Protein backbone atom coordinates (compact mmCIF):
# COMPACT_ATOMS: atom_id res chain seq x y z
CA UNK A 1 0.00 0.00 0.00
CA UNK A 2 2.72 2.27 0.19
CA UNK A 3 7.09 1.46 0.42
CA UNK A 4 7.52 1.43 4.04
CA UNK A 5 4.12 -1.35 4.43
CA UNK A 6 5.68 -3.38 1.77
CA UNK A 7 8.03 -6.24 2.23
CA UNK A 8 9.85 -6.75 -1.68
CA UNK A 9 11.65 -9.74 -2.21
CA UNK A 10 13.20 -11.82 -5.26
CA UNK A 11 12.23 -15.70 -5.98
CA UNK A 12 15.22 -16.17 -7.81
CA UNK A 13 14.95 -20.07 -7.94
CA UNK A 14 11.70 -20.83 -6.63
CA UNK A 15 8.05 -19.83 -8.08
CA UNK A 16 6.03 -17.57 -6.31
CA UNK A 17 4.44 -20.83 -3.81
CA UNK A 18 7.89 -21.43 -2.85
CA UNK A 19 9.08 -17.66 -2.47
CA UNK A 20 6.24 -17.30 -0.38
CA UNK A 21 6.76 -20.16 2.05
CA UNK A 22 10.24 -19.33 2.87
CA UNK A 23 9.06 -15.58 2.71
CA UNK A 24 6.95 -16.29 5.66
CA UNK A 25 8.75 -18.81 7.73
CA UNK A 26 11.72 -16.51 7.06
CA UNK A 27 13.74 -14.66 10.25
CA UNK A 28 14.26 -11.44 8.04
CA UNK A 29 10.90 -11.62 7.09
CA UNK A 30 9.62 -11.79 11.20
CA UNK A 31 11.94 -9.01 11.88
CA UNK A 32 10.68 -6.93 9.48
CA UNK A 33 6.95 -7.45 10.22
CA UNK A 34 7.97 -7.03 14.06
CA UNK A 35 9.27 -3.72 13.39
CA UNK A 36 5.66 -3.46 11.80
CA UNK A 37 3.77 -4.17 14.81
CA UNK A 38 1.09 -1.48 15.63
CA UNK A 39 0.08 -1.07 11.22
CA UNK A 40 -3.17 -1.46 9.62
CA UNK A 41 -2.26 -3.01 6.54
CA UNK A 42 1.27 -4.23 5.13
CA UNK A 43 2.21 -6.57 2.17
CA UNK A 44 4.44 -8.53 1.02
CA UNK A 45 5.94 -8.58 -3.07
CA UNK A 46 6.96 -11.53 -4.67
CA UNK A 47 9.52 -10.46 -7.56
CA UNK A 48 9.19 -13.20 -10.03
CA UNK A 49 11.90 -14.30 -12.15
CA UNK A 50 9.88 -16.02 -14.29
CA UNK A 51 6.46 -14.69 -15.41
CA UNK A 52 4.01 -16.89 -14.41
CA UNK A 53 0.04 -17.58 -14.59
CA UNK A 54 -2.03 -18.23 -11.55
CA UNK A 55 -4.82 -20.40 -12.09
CA UNK A 56 -6.20 -19.85 -8.76
CA UNK A 57 -4.73 -19.02 -5.16
CA UNK A 58 -5.40 -20.65 -1.62
CA UNK A 59 -4.42 -18.58 1.54
CA UNK A 60 -4.51 -19.23 4.81
CA UNK A 61 -4.91 -16.41 6.97
CA UNK A 62 -2.81 -15.81 10.29
CA UNK A 63 -4.75 -13.10 11.53
CA UNK A 64 -5.46 -10.36 9.00
CA UNK A 65 -9.14 -8.96 8.19
CA UNK A 66 -8.80 -8.55 4.57
CA UNK A 67 -6.54 -9.81 2.01
CA UNK A 68 -5.91 -8.92 -1.25
CA UNK A 69 -4.02 -10.16 -4.42
CA UNK A 70 -2.66 -7.68 -7.18
CA UNK A 71 -0.29 -9.04 -9.90
CA UNK A 72 2.21 -6.84 -11.90
CA UNK A 73 4.50 -6.63 -15.00
CA UNK A 74 7.82 -5.33 -14.43
CA UNK A 75 9.28 -4.64 -17.65
CA UNK A 76 8.46 -1.27 -18.54
CA UNK A 77 8.37 -0.49 -15.09
CA UNK A 78 5.42 -0.86 -12.47
CA UNK A 79 4.35 1.83 -9.85
CA UNK A 80 1.37 0.97 -7.05
CA UNK A 81 -1.01 2.37 -9.86
CA UNK A 82 -0.04 -0.35 -12.57
CA UNK A 83 -0.80 -3.25 -10.58
CA UNK A 84 -3.40 -5.35 -11.35
CA UNK A 85 -6.41 -6.98 -9.13
CA UNK A 86 -5.99 -10.57 -9.09
CA UNK A 87 -7.82 -11.47 -5.64
CA UNK A 88 -10.23 -8.77 -5.12
CA UNK A 89 -9.66 -7.77 -1.04
CA UNK A 90 -11.49 -10.74 1.01
CA UNK A 91 -13.02 -10.94 4.39
CA UNK A 92 -11.28 -13.55 6.95
CA UNK A 93 -12.26 -11.91 9.91
CA UNK A 94 -15.34 -9.44 11.42
CA UNK A 95 -14.21 -6.63 13.16
CA UNK A 96 -15.55 -9.15 16.20
CA UNK A 97 -13.33 -11.67 15.79
CA UNK A 98 -10.50 -9.36 15.09
CA UNK A 99 -10.87 -7.70 18.31
CA UNK A 100 -11.54 -11.14 20.34
CA UNK A 101 -9.01 -13.22 18.36
CA UNK A 102 -11.79 -15.86 17.32
CA UNK A 103 -11.22 -17.36 14.28
CA UNK A 104 -7.50 -15.96 13.05
CA UNK A 105 -6.71 -19.20 11.15
CA UNK A 106 -9.25 -19.07 7.81
CA UNK A 107 -8.40 -21.13 5.14
CA UNK A 108 -10.11 -19.91 2.01
CA UNK A 109 -9.35 -21.47 -1.87
CA UNK A 110 -10.02 -19.15 -4.73
CA UNK A 111 -10.38 -21.13 -8.11
CA UNK A 112 -10.50 -19.63 -11.62
CA UNK A 113 -14.44 -18.28 -10.79
CA UNK A 114 -13.26 -16.40 -7.68
CA UNK A 115 -10.36 -13.82 -9.34
CA UNK A 116 -11.00 -11.31 -11.42
CA UNK A 117 -10.53 -12.82 -15.52
CA UNK A 118 -8.90 -10.32 -17.12
CA UNK A 119 -6.13 -10.38 -14.44
CA UNK A 120 -5.99 -14.07 -14.43
CA UNK A 121 -5.55 -14.79 -18.00
CA UNK A 122 -2.48 -12.91 -18.12
CA UNK A 123 1.11 -13.53 -17.25
CA UNK A 124 3.11 -11.42 -14.23
CA UNK A 125 6.38 -11.58 -12.56
CA UNK A 126 4.92 -9.00 -9.89
CA UNK A 127 2.72 -10.40 -7.01
CA UNK A 128 1.21 -8.32 -4.17
CA UNK A 129 -0.34 -9.87 -1.27
CA UNK A 130 -2.23 -7.04 1.14
CA UNK A 131 -3.07 -7.89 4.54
CA UNK A 132 -4.72 -5.24 6.38
CA UNK A 133 -6.29 -5.70 10.05
CA UNK A 134 -7.87 -2.30 11.10
CA UNK A 135 -9.15 -3.64 13.79
CA UNK A 136 -6.24 -5.53 16.07
CA UNK A 137 -3.45 -3.39 14.94
CA UNK A 138 -0.72 -4.45 17.52
CA UNK A 139 -0.81 -8.28 16.46
CA UNK A 140 1.53 -9.33 14.12
CA UNK A 141 -0.97 -10.36 11.95
CA UNK A 142 -0.69 -11.47 7.74
CA UNK A 143 -0.38 -15.12 6.38
CA UNK A 144 0.43 -18.70 7.59
CA UNK A 145 0.08 -19.25 3.90
CA UNK A 146 -0.37 -18.61 -0.11
CA UNK A 147 -0.20 -20.82 -2.68
CA UNK A 148 -0.42 -19.62 -6.04
CA UNK A 149 -1.52 -22.53 -9.04
CA UNK A 150 0.20 -22.69 -12.75
CA UNK A 151 -0.22 -24.51 -15.39
CA UNK B 1 -56.36 10.27 -5.43
CA UNK B 2 -54.18 13.06 -6.96
CA UNK B 3 -54.44 16.00 -3.85
CA UNK B 4 -53.87 12.75 -1.42
CA UNK B 5 -50.60 11.98 -2.13
CA UNK B 6 -49.40 15.34 -1.61
CA UNK B 7 -50.62 15.66 2.05
CA UNK B 8 -48.21 14.60 4.79
CA UNK B 9 -48.80 11.57 6.41
CA UNK B 10 -49.15 12.23 10.60
CA UNK B 11 -46.90 9.78 12.50
CA UNK B 12 -49.36 8.47 14.39
CA UNK B 13 -51.20 7.22 10.92
CA UNK B 14 -47.77 5.85 9.98
CA UNK B 15 -47.33 4.28 12.83
CA UNK B 16 -50.80 2.66 12.31
CA UNK B 17 -49.86 1.52 9.22
CA UNK B 18 -46.62 -0.21 10.08
CA UNK B 19 -49.15 -2.12 12.46
CA UNK B 20 -50.83 -3.52 9.65
CA UNK B 21 -47.94 -3.95 7.19
CA UNK B 22 -45.59 -5.69 9.98
CA UNK B 23 -48.36 -8.03 11.27
CA UNK B 24 -50.08 -8.79 8.07
CA UNK B 25 -46.30 -10.19 7.08
CA UNK B 26 -45.85 -11.93 9.89
CA UNK B 27 -48.82 -13.90 10.18
CA UNK B 28 -48.03 -14.74 6.55
CA UNK B 29 -44.85 -16.32 7.58
CA UNK B 30 -42.77 -14.69 10.54
CA UNK B 31 -39.53 -15.42 8.79
CA UNK B 32 -40.32 -12.44 6.91
CA UNK B 33 -38.57 -9.27 7.88
CA UNK B 34 -40.42 -6.23 7.06
CA UNK B 35 -38.88 -2.79 8.45
CA UNK B 36 -41.15 0.56 7.74
CA UNK B 37 -37.77 2.84 6.58
CA UNK B 38 -37.65 6.68 5.58
CA UNK B 39 -37.91 9.60 7.47
CA UNK B 40 -40.16 7.57 9.40
CA UNK B 41 -37.67 5.64 10.69
CA UNK B 42 -35.43 9.00 11.87
CA UNK B 43 -38.37 9.58 13.96
CA UNK B 44 -40.00 12.31 11.91
CA UNK B 45 -43.52 13.87 13.53
CA UNK B 46 -44.81 13.36 9.66
CA UNK B 47 -43.74 11.59 6.28
CA UNK B 48 -44.40 11.64 2.59
CA UNK B 49 -45.31 8.28 1.69
CA UNK B 50 -44.19 5.24 3.30
CA UNK B 51 -41.63 2.93 2.41
CA UNK B 52 -41.52 -1.09 3.61
CA UNK B 53 -38.44 -3.07 3.12
CA UNK B 54 -39.30 -6.91 2.79
CA UNK B 55 -36.66 -9.46 3.42
CA UNK B 56 -36.68 -12.97 4.06
CA UNK B 57 -34.38 -15.88 4.95
CA UNK B 58 -34.93 -17.73 1.61
CA UNK B 59 -34.04 -14.58 -0.87
CA UNK B 60 -30.52 -13.88 -1.22
CA UNK B 61 -27.87 -12.41 -3.97
CA UNK B 62 -27.11 -15.73 -4.72
CA UNK B 63 -30.53 -18.05 -4.75
CA UNK B 64 -33.05 -17.89 -7.62
CA UNK B 65 -35.67 -15.58 -7.94
CA UNK B 66 -38.56 -15.25 -5.40
CA UNK B 67 -41.37 -12.83 -6.56
CA UNK B 68 -43.98 -14.93 -4.95
CA UNK B 69 -42.28 -13.39 -1.70
CA UNK B 70 -43.07 -9.90 -2.30
CA UNK B 71 -46.33 -10.68 -4.67
CA UNK B 72 -47.84 -13.19 -1.95
CA UNK B 73 -47.66 -9.72 0.50
CA UNK B 74 -48.76 -7.27 -2.01
CA UNK B 75 -52.05 -9.64 -2.74
CA UNK B 76 -52.60 -10.49 1.11
CA UNK B 77 -52.76 -6.46 2.12
CA UNK B 78 -55.17 -6.03 -0.72
CA UNK B 79 -57.43 -8.75 0.76
CA UNK B 80 -56.89 -7.14 4.04
CA UNK B 81 -58.39 -3.68 2.12
CA UNK B 82 -55.09 -1.92 3.27
CA UNK B 83 -53.51 -1.63 -0.23
CA UNK B 84 -56.22 -0.11 -2.38
CA UNK B 85 -54.09 0.46 -5.71
CA UNK B 86 -51.55 -0.60 -7.42
CA UNK B 87 -49.14 1.80 -9.52
CA UNK B 88 -45.90 -0.68 -10.28
CA UNK B 89 -46.06 -4.64 -9.71
CA UNK B 90 -42.39 -5.48 -9.75
CA UNK B 91 -40.55 -8.37 -9.51
CA UNK B 92 -38.62 -6.90 -6.52
CA UNK B 93 -40.85 -3.66 -5.94
CA UNK B 94 -43.97 -2.79 -5.45
CA UNK B 95 -45.56 0.67 -5.85
CA UNK B 96 -49.17 1.62 -5.04
CA UNK B 97 -51.64 2.93 -2.43
CA UNK B 98 -52.78 2.01 0.41
CA UNK B 99 -55.39 3.34 2.88
CA UNK B 100 -56.18 3.20 6.75
CA UNK B 101 -59.24 1.17 8.03
CA UNK B 102 -61.99 3.36 9.31
CA UNK B 103 -65.91 2.85 10.82
CA UNK B 104 -68.77 2.24 9.01
CA UNK B 105 -69.66 6.33 10.09
CA UNK B 106 -66.07 7.57 10.73
CA UNK B 107 -64.26 9.47 8.07
CA UNK B 108 -62.36 8.19 5.45
CA UNK B 109 -58.14 8.68 5.62
CA UNK B 110 -56.55 9.88 3.07
CA UNK B 111 -54.94 7.50 0.23
CA UNK B 112 -51.36 7.08 0.88
CA UNK B 113 -48.53 6.01 -1.65
CA UNK B 114 -46.64 2.72 -0.34
CA UNK B 115 -43.32 1.26 -1.51
CA UNK B 116 -42.44 -2.47 -0.70
CA UNK B 117 -39.44 -3.69 -1.59
CA UNK B 118 -38.03 -6.90 -1.41
CA UNK B 119 -34.05 -7.35 -0.97
CA UNK B 120 -31.74 -10.42 -0.69
CA UNK B 121 -31.38 -10.66 2.90
CA UNK B 122 -27.68 -10.67 2.20
CA UNK B 123 -28.16 -7.05 1.63
CA UNK B 124 -30.84 -6.02 3.92
CA UNK B 125 -28.85 -4.38 6.43
CA UNK B 126 -27.00 -1.98 3.96
CA UNK B 127 -30.79 -1.47 2.71
CA UNK B 128 -32.21 -0.75 5.80
CA UNK B 129 -29.31 1.96 6.18
CA UNK B 130 -29.52 3.59 2.93
CA UNK B 131 -33.40 3.90 2.83
CA UNK B 132 -33.43 5.49 5.96
CA UNK B 133 -31.21 7.76 5.59
CA UNK B 134 -31.03 11.05 5.52
CA UNK B 135 -29.50 11.85 2.43
CA UNK B 136 -27.17 14.26 4.09
CA UNK B 137 -26.61 11.53 6.45
CA UNK B 138 -25.74 8.91 4.24
CA UNK B 139 -23.85 11.35 1.87
CA UNK B 140 -21.41 12.05 5.48
CA UNK B 141 -21.15 8.21 6.25
CA UNK B 142 -20.10 6.90 2.59
CA UNK B 143 -17.58 9.70 2.52
CA UNK B 144 -16.13 8.99 5.90
CA UNK B 145 -16.25 5.32 4.56
CA UNK B 146 -14.55 6.00 1.94
CA UNK B 147 -11.98 7.95 3.62
CA UNK B 148 -11.48 4.46 6.04
CA UNK B 149 -10.98 2.38 2.83
CA UNK B 150 -14.74 1.23 2.09
CA UNK B 151 -17.41 1.85 -0.27
CA UNK B 152 -21.00 2.13 1.24
CA UNK B 153 -23.99 1.49 -1.45
CA UNK B 154 -27.46 0.24 -1.36
CA UNK B 155 -26.44 -2.93 -1.40
CA UNK B 156 -23.24 -4.11 0.53
CA UNK B 157 -20.35 -2.23 2.25
CA UNK B 158 -16.91 -3.49 0.48
CA UNK B 159 -13.24 -3.20 1.44
CA UNK B 160 -11.18 -0.66 -1.17
CA UNK B 161 -8.45 -2.36 -2.21
CA UNK B 162 -4.93 -0.59 -2.50
CA UNK B 163 -5.50 0.21 -6.31
CA UNK B 164 -9.23 1.09 -5.00
CA UNK B 165 -10.96 -1.78 -6.36
CA UNK B 166 -13.84 -2.90 -4.59
CA UNK B 167 -13.44 -6.22 -2.58
CA UNK B 168 -16.26 -8.68 -1.72
CA UNK B 169 -18.88 -7.76 -0.25
CA UNK B 170 -18.61 -7.97 3.90
CA UNK B 171 -21.22 -10.37 6.00
CA UNK B 172 -23.45 -7.61 7.44
CA UNK B 173 -26.16 -9.33 9.95
CA UNK B 174 -27.19 -5.39 11.21
CA UNK B 175 -26.88 -1.69 11.08
CA UNK B 176 -24.52 -2.16 13.83
CA UNK B 177 -22.27 -4.36 11.75
CA UNK B 178 -21.55 -2.21 8.99
CA UNK B 179 -20.69 0.92 11.32
CA UNK B 180 -17.95 -1.45 13.11
CA UNK B 181 -16.23 -1.87 9.96
CA UNK B 182 -15.64 1.54 9.04
CA UNK B 183 -14.95 2.37 13.10
CA UNK B 184 -18.19 4.98 13.47
CA UNK B 185 -19.93 4.94 16.80
CA UNK B 186 -22.98 3.92 15.80
CA UNK B 187 -25.41 6.54 15.28
CA UNK B 188 -29.30 5.17 16.40
CA UNK B 189 -31.77 5.57 13.46
CA UNK B 190 -33.07 8.48 14.66
CA UNK B 191 -30.13 10.11 15.29
CA UNK B 192 -29.48 10.33 11.39
CA UNK B 193 -30.79 13.46 10.56
CA UNK B 194 -27.35 14.77 9.42
NA1 LIG C 1 4.57 -2.74 -17.05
Amino acid sequence: PEIRLRHVVSCSSQDSTHCAENLLKADTYRKWRAAKAGEKTISVVLQLEKEEQIHSVDIGNDGSAFVEVLVGSSAGGAGEQDYEVLLVTSSFMSPSESRSGSNPNRVRMFGPDKLVRAAAEKRWDRVKIVCSQPYSKDSPFGLSFVRFHSP
Amino acid sequence: YFEDFEKRIPREEMLQMQDIVLNEVKKLDPEYIATVCGSFRRGAESSGDMDVLLTHPNFTSESSKQPKLLHRVVEQLQKVRFITDTLSKGETKFMGVCQLPSENDENEYPHRRIDIRLIPKDQYYCGVLYFTGSDIFNKNMRAHALEKGFTINEYTIRPLGVTGVAGEPLPVDSEQDIFDYIQWRYREPKDRSE
